């Protein structure tokens, strides 16, 4: 199989290795109390939370508040891209990271634990509008105060970012749509078809993308509940029957067929290549 | 507050 390298960063299972939808994958202690957090090893472009008022303002310090951090002294939330750089300019092993992985490093630098060193990592969202980091006080992502994660206009410059964002996602995880593309299984020196796909209708690539995103790998219904990256994260996209039809098996190479879009649920739901 | 984990560490609140 000549797809093996390049097909790498769709074997999500191995590459994300945790929910995407809802991302819960690992469990860290504050202070003689287990917790659930996001761990997922990918960026996720275009997620966002839905409150039922928007889920990046700060935490309520009312009743009615948002996900993000509470303001600090220093303002380390929300911080923009040269706000960081200029944070950890004596740090070259963090001053020089991707906007993502920096954002990541970010969050992950506040120890909600004051008197010992705890392995929980607040989760974050990187605004490629506002160059903004916005590190996430509340790691929840579903309750149905209820919410609901999901890609949608008005997230799609928000990345959803996990603890273990690699520095590297670039090289081997998923952003762009395959244009022209279609997914498919590598047999006998030939490329085939996904022999079963659930067939969703979708108007456009964005909505295909928020489809699959909708059945992807989840850790909350609606260890035990962990997905480790399983589930329905890939789509092929026909533009011309206006056909999403997402699968859940990983994909080993590509069909060219210029009827077709290559989305996942880790990808951004409009850039395509 | 919170404690930065990078050094050097400070208390952010």
């Amino acid at each position: 199989n000549p797809w093996t390298e390049y097909m790498a960063k769709y074997d999500i299972e191995e590459v994300h290795g945790s929910g995407i939808r809802v991302d819960l994958g690992e469990d860290a202690e504050v202070a003689g109390t287990q917790y659930r957090l996001p761990s997922g090893k990918c960026p996720v472009f275009g997620k966002g939370i839905i409150i039922e008022t928007t889920f990046l303002k700060p935490v309520a310090t009312l009743k009615d508040g948002g996900f993000a951090f509470p303001p600090t002294n220093p303002l380390i939330s929300p911080m923009t891209l040269n706000g960081m750089r200029d944070f950890y300019k004596n740090n070259e092993y963090v001053k020089n990271l991707d906007e993502l992985t920096l954002c990541s490093r970010h969050a992950g630098n506040m120890n909600p634990d004051n008197d010992k060193n705890s392995n929980y990592k607040y989760p974050a969202v990187y605004d490629y509008n506002d160059k903004k980091c916005h590190i996430l006080y509340i790691a929840a992502q579903e309750n149905n105060f209820c919410f609901r994660p999901a890609k949608d206009k008005l997230f799609e410059n928000y990345t959803y970012l996990s603890k273990n964002v690699v520095d590297n996602w670039e090289e081997v995880c998923p952003r762009k749509n395959l244009e022209n593309a279609k997914f498919g299984l590598w047999v006998d020196g030939n490329c085939e078809d996904i022999p079963h796909v659930n067939e969703f209708s979708a108007n456009d690539l964005f909505e295909c993308n928020k489809l699959v995103f909708e059945l992807s790998a989840s850790d909350q219904p609606k260890d035990r509940y962990k997905s480790h990256g399983k589930g329905y994260n890939w789509g092929n996209y026909n533009r011309e029957t206006q056909k999403c039809e997402i699968f859940n098996v990983k994909p080993t190479c590509l069909i060219n067929n210029s009827s077709y879009i290559a989305t996942t649920a880790l990808s951004h739901p409009i850039e395509v290549e | 507050c919170w404690t930065t984990r990078m050094s050097p560490p400070q208390q952010i609140c």
